[PDB]
């Protein structure tokens, strides 16, 4: 950037964006960085706007485009084009490879309810050798059920033998078979990505920002999936809530997957095709939000640069340019680690 | 999808805000939730996820154990002839 | 249309649901977007394991 | 003799049945792991078509820095050949 | 197949269509994307009728 000028400092999706904007309008422009750097704060007390919402109602700027977030205390102001680009709260969570060993992960070939029902034939076949033929029978039982399945010249106990035999012979090719699938193809497997299935248990915290329209969204809700939530993280101790964003996403990362940040799909979706790639969004969003441009009300480009967005969604323009500084400029090495 | 509004109505303004209260105060996502899944015939559908099982399913093995047992319970048939020739 | 009783006077607000395209916005005024959506993907979930 | 097949009295009757379930699963995990490396040993490319190539980064791929064969990729409105010219242009370090 | 785009555009086993007049082809059509114009010219092309 030292060594360019202009316009061509920058770079981003914001910046192509205002490139097709005065394209279709025809006028030139200049890219200017806001003083304070917060945008959207009304004062309680003064009643002073700040940031870039206040540069246009005080006319320190013409027009604006950046992620501004459509609400209805700015829409009463200045005016807002449709939007360009959804979103919504989303949940973001470390890639399990799992890559999960352990003596729980030993007897997974085999269910559950295989390993725990093997042995009521195995008892089984043992007290029918008592009665094919008590201290030394379960003795010699054994030492019948080791090899095979001692001494036995009635008929009844030879077909005991036999089919125990054909028995073990469908579970041991079974135990193989299995087990060769997961070192063949491994999911592996979990968590589940709905937000309902979050909630419902405390195993892995979860928590949103400290001050924000995402806190907002539980504290007011009256559905009842969102309810639970907010009672939990009003009474979830520690505190679930971090201070800015840059620390909720540094909390799931030193959290072993045992913590989750509610936040925009549009940075979750980001964070996942950047490095260490490890975040991954799950499940659909949880509301429904968009951002937007803004013109000062009655300016003569408010209405010129609302018909020109439309324009642009239309021919493909604006999934182009969300393909382009997420997924194709993305350094994503999950995609090239996950499949090697 | 949007409300439509002739070009220079008096109520044009007025119903775009009124649009902005009712998303921010959740009116439309629970009114969302009212015709779609609460008054909806598959409300129990929508709750189930099917996930890839790790372990080996149990029933194929009961095929097995059908068969085992139909073995022992013929094999004591067997034992009391043999025990009265 | 809907959007023909509105440029024509036979009605005065058209509420439902009214895909906002460009070709519609040169004629009349839309609303902000009260519902969002986009094109998906329909599939008859198995019903495989028998 | 116990080693070889499964593992007359009651503590080496269970130092049969022991010894089997464990020599059992041994030779499963070896047999079930086998398979693992010969179906992985099917995944081999080997060899694949120019498109496949496009489709994994482990192995990298360019050409020469200015010629008639940048070009071809660069102005190639074809698919499979687009993605290619986008990988080589911001592949790092320079392919 | 897995839920995505691709995964529907990669096979062929499970055929894919939409409305034959309607936004929704429309949008495959005039797509730059390579994902979707793929989808489109498959079915653009695809017999019998999807
Ligand atoms: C017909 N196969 C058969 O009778 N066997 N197959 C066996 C067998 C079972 C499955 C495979 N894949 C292989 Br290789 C060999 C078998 C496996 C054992 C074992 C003993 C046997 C003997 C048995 C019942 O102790 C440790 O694991
Ligand atoms: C390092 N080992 C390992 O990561 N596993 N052990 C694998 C494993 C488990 C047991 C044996 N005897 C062998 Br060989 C390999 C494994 C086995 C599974 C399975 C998944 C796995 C993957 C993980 C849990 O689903 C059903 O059976």
């Amino acid at each position: 950037h030292e060594m360019l000028e202009g316009n061509e400092r920058y770079e981003g999706y914001c910046v192509d964006l205002a490139a097709e904007i005065a394209k279709h309008c025809g006028f030139k422009y200049k890219l200017t960085i806001v003083g304070d750097g917060k945008y959207g704060a009304r004062d309680a007390d003064t009643k002073i706007w700040n940031g870039m919402v206040g540069e246009l109602v005080y006319g320190k700027a013409d027009i604006a485009i950046a992620p501004l977030t459509i609400t209805l205390v700015r829409e009463e102001v200045i005016d807002f084009s449709k939007p360009f680009m959804s979103l919504g709260i989303s949940i973001m969570i470390k890639k399990p490879q799992k890559s999960k060993p352990g003596v729980f992960s030993f007897l997974d070939p085999l269910a559950y309810e295989i390993w725990m029902c093997i042995v009521f034939a195995y008892i089984g076949v043992s007290v029918v050798l008592f009665l094919v033929s008590i201290f030394n029978s379960l003795w010699f039982s054994l030492g019948a059920f080791m090899q095979q399945g001692i001494s036995p010249r009635s008929l009844s106990g030879r077909i005991v033998g036999g089919v125990w035999w054909f028995f073990t012979l469908i579970i041991i090719s079974s135990y193989t078979a299995n087990l060769a699938a997961f070192l063949t193809v491994e999911r592996m497997v979990s968590p589940i990505e709905s937000a309902e299935d979050l909630s419902k248990q405390t195993e892995i915290a979860y928590g949103t920002l400290d001050s924000g329209s995402t806190k907002e969204f539980f504290r007011r809700s009256k559905i009842a999936v969102f309810d639970k939530m907010w009672t939990y993280m009003r009474s979830a101790e520690p505190s679930v809530f971090v201070r800015t964003t840059a620390e909720g996403v540094a909390r799931v990362r030193k959290s072993k997957g045992k913590y989750a940040y509610l936040l925009e799909s549009t940075m979750n979706e980001y964070i996942e095709q950047r490095k260490p790639c490890d975040t991954m969004k799950v499940g659909g969003n949880l509301d429904s939000k968009g951002y937007g441009i803004a013109t000062p009300k009655g300016s003569s480009l408010g209405t010129p640069v609302n018909l020109a967005v439309l324009k642009l969604s239309e021919q493909g323009v604006l999934d182009k340019l969300k393909n382009k500084w997420w997924y194709d400029k993305g350094e994503c090495g999950a995609k090239d680690s996950g499949s090697k | 999808y949007g409300i439509a509004t002739p070009k220079g109505s008096s109520l044009g303004t007025p119903v775009n805000l009124a649009v902005l209260k009712l998303s921010e105060q959740g009116v439309l996502d629970k009114l969302k939730n009212k015709w779609w899944y609460d008054k909806g015939e598959c409300g129990a559908k929508d709750s189930g996820s099917k996930e890839k099982t790790s372990a080996l399913s149990l029933s194929n093995v009961a095929g097995v154990f059908y068969i085992l047992v139909g073995g022992l319970g013929l094999a004591m048939l067997v034992a009391l002839i043999e025990f009265c020739y």
